[PDB]
RNA sequence: GCGGUAGUAGCAUGCUAGGGAGCAG
RNA sequence: UGACUGCUCCCUAGCAUGCUACUACCG
């Protein structure tokens, strides 16, 4: 509501008899839990330690070290406290973990992609196009890729090591179960509060 | 069986029987005692005939329910298998020439016998003898079904790759003879 | 259908709840069933209630019925307990010898191969029992070493330097040459010739 | 005698089939022809010649130990 | 001392189910 | 990889019917 304003980037001409309905989906049974119980590790395992470390974010090295000790972790920060680029700088501090980005909204991925292309490489990153306005210059059907961008609605079965779920406030327990069932990893990272 | 009210009645009847046997009671008391135990046996006969029948009926119903659940599981498995078979055979259709011939139809309907004859990317020829081989699959490329086919592999009934140089008049009896030549569509 | 393990008697009964399914004659198989938790024994067909949707495996609860074995809740009126008269029903139920010495078998069958008592009993028993104990020890070792997942290596590093990880909660395997890894690498479909490696 | 040779042909083709002779299309076709002709034969001379021809197939392979099976 | 009615079990018949097998077109 | 139909035997299980068997209720 601004005779209704549409927040779409594309154009379309309607016709006679066309109607818009609040179309929902069929909620499949939820198998995967929200998160596995945590456990204190003795060493930094599950992620590959590289001999070269990143000095680009000196105030996040300790945070990454502490994340590497906990199974699933979440940092309590106000919006804009490195919330959009914490996982981005994590993917560059340790370029040896399968980093998977996911969000509860399809229109909120533009903020993620705004600086990801400047920080993470564009050639080695791609987005799978299902058969609403996103980049189409990427390469489709890239099952085996270090960095994967996709949405929970059309997320196939895959595995990773570090999964980051931005905007955790608007995601429900059903959304958490869907995230954990579509993508299976031993670590889960939640950004926000 | 072991928790019915008739058990206490039977115990009381046995206690009364023991008391009558020890004391030596009259015939009327013995008859009354028998009329109690014997019709408590009537009550327990029913508890061992209707309840035992209900237990058998419940077991039969549970068995039928197990069979129905297994049948539904088999239905789901067969449905998934058939759906996957259809979906994995549709993906090999090469829908380019398939749409080329379907859209060229009068109403999009074509006979089935022409779809492999027009839109199949691989041709398999089974040849019983060299006399039919030289006529049909001569050389490394041949024409059939108004199209040009180039051989990519020739095998015998033993499924052993046999080279084109081996298909000779004198070398024919040295090969298993239903020769299966597989060719690809030329363009 | 072969000679018994603990009694050297012809038998067609394999203790299903055991690891290597040893051949046991009727009397000794009954002794193993009643003196341990090995309530499952096999035959030409497994001893289990053949009525659909049943989940009883205990020979004590299993009764011979028609052309198959059933349980009290699923038995025909002509019912015949499998394990009775000190022997479980089966072939060679009459041409049987048995053995009073069944305590050692019942003790070794349920052992985790983590105590020195298992080694002492294996070294001090009958030859057939010693061979069975050795076979079950090897089976337990290969099932404990295969009780984990596939160690996945995602990066390649310089020579003689690999960061190999473990599973979630998996203890550290022996780093010496005690275990020689002999796998089979998969290119796309088939697992063949990973090579021979020796972790050090 | 004739029934004897036909039954020997049957068992010989059985052992040939058990030896993966059907993996060779020509050899299996020849064995099948010999076996069917022995069973359709009317005289114990043609049948015995075809029996020798069929047994040559078994003797031609190294999959069967001929000394061990001749226990007499 | 009575007809039992009933009942519930050895015995028989049949109907169904399940398994194994044989012949025929 | 193992078709459709028909007839016949054998074993087991449960259920309908003819008995047989005894205890006592009821007049
Ligand atoms: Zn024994
Ligand atoms: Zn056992
Ligand atoms: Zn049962």
């Amino acid at each position: 509501k601004g005779a209704v304003v549409y927040r779409g980037t594309t154009t379309y001409k309607l016709n006679v008899g066309d109607y818009f309905v609040l179309t929902s989906h069929t909620v499949m049974p939820l198998s995967a839990p929200t998160l596995v119980p945590q456990e204190h590790y003795v060493r930094i395992t599950g992620l590959y330690p590289t001999l070269n470390i990143s000095d680009e974010f000196s105030s996040n090295v300790a945070n990454y070290q502490k994340v590497g000790m906990q199974k699933y972790s979440t940092l309590q920060g106000p919006p804009g406290t490195g919330k959009s680029h914490f996982a981005i700088g994590l993917a560059l501090y340790y370029p040896s973990a399968r980093i998977v980005y996911t969000a509860c909204s399809h229109a909120a991925v533009d903020a993620l992609c705004e600086k990801a292309l400047k920080y993470l490489p564009i050639d080695k990153c791609s987005r799978i196009i299902p058969a609403v306005e996103c980049f189409d210059k990427f390469k489709v059907n890239s099952t085996l890729e270090q960095y994967v961008f996709c949405t929970v609605n059309a997320l196939p079965e895959t595995t990773a090591d570090i999964v980051v779920f931005d905007e955790i406030s608007m995601a429900t327990n059903y959304d958490l179960s869907v995230v954990n069932a579509r993508l299976r990893a031993k670590h889960y990272v939640y950004i926000g509060d | 069986f072991s928790s019915l009210p008739s058990y206490a009645a039977f115990a009381t009847a046995q206690e009364a029987y023991e008391q009558a046997v020890a004391n030596g009671d009259s015939e009327v008391v013995l008859k009354k005692l028998k009329k109690s135990l014997n019709v408590a046996k009537s009550e327990f006969d029913r508890d061992a005939a209707m309840q035992r029948k209900l237990e058998k009926m419940a077991d039969q119903a549970m068995t039928q329910m197990y069979k129905q659940a297994r049948s539904e599981d088999k239905r789901a498995k067969v449905t998934s298998a058939m759906q996957t078979m259809l979906f994995t055979m549709l993906r090999k259709l090469d829908n380019d020439a398939l749409n080329n011939i379907i859209n060229n139809a009068r109403d999009g309907c074509v006979p089935l016998n022409i779809i492999p004859l027009t839109t199949a990317a691989k041709l398999m020829v089974v040849i019983p003898d060299y006399n039919t081989y030289k006529n049909t699959c001569d050389g490394t490329t041949f024409t059939y079904a108004s199209a040009l086919w180039e051989i990519q592999q020739v095998v015998d009934a033993d499924s052993k790759i046999v080279q084109l140089s081996e298909i000779s008049m004198d070398n024919s009896p040295n090969l298993a003879w239903p020769l299966i030549v597989t060719a690809l569509r030329a363009n | 259908v072969g000679a018994c393990v603990l009694c050297n008697s012809q038998t067609s009964l394999r203790c299903g709840a055991c690891i290597r399914r040893p051949f046991l004659c009727c009397k000794c198989c009954y002794d193993h069933v009643i003196s341990t938790s090995h309530k499952l024994v096999l035959s030409v067909n497994p001893y289990v209630c053949n009525a659909p949707g049943c989940d009883v495996t205990d020979v004590t609860q299993l009764y011979l019925g028609g052309m198959s074995y059933y349980c009290k809740s699923h038995k025909p009126p002509i019912s015949f307990p499998l394990c009775a008269n000190g022997q479980v029903f089966g072939l060679y139920k009459n041409t049987c010898v048995g053995s009073d010495n069944v305590t050692d078998f019942n003790a070794i069958a349920t052992c985790d191969w983590t105590n020195a008592g298992d080694y002492i009993l294996a070294n001090t028993c009958t030859e057939r029992l010693k061979l069975f104990a050795a076979e079950t020890l090897k089976a337990t070792e290969e099932t404990f070493k295969l009780s984990y997942g596939i160690a996945t290596v995602r990066e390649v590093l310089s020579d003689r330097e690999l960061h190999l990880s473990w599973e979630v909660g998996k203890p550290r395997p022996p780093l010496n040459r005690n275990y020689v890894f002999t796998g089979y690498r998969v290119t796309k479909n088939s697992k063949v010739q990973i090579g021979e490696y020796t972790f050090e | 005698k004739m029934s004897d040779v036909k039954c020997t042909s049957v068992v010989l083709l059985s052992v040939l089939q058990q030896l993966r002779v059907e993996s060779s299309s020509k050899l299996w076709a020849q064995c099948v022809q010999l076996h069917n002709d022995i069973l359709l034969a009317k005289d114990t001379t043609e049948a015995f010649e075809k029996m020798v021809s069929l047994l040559s197939v078994l003797l031609s392979m190294q999959g069967a130990v001929d000394i061990n099976k001749l226990c007499e």
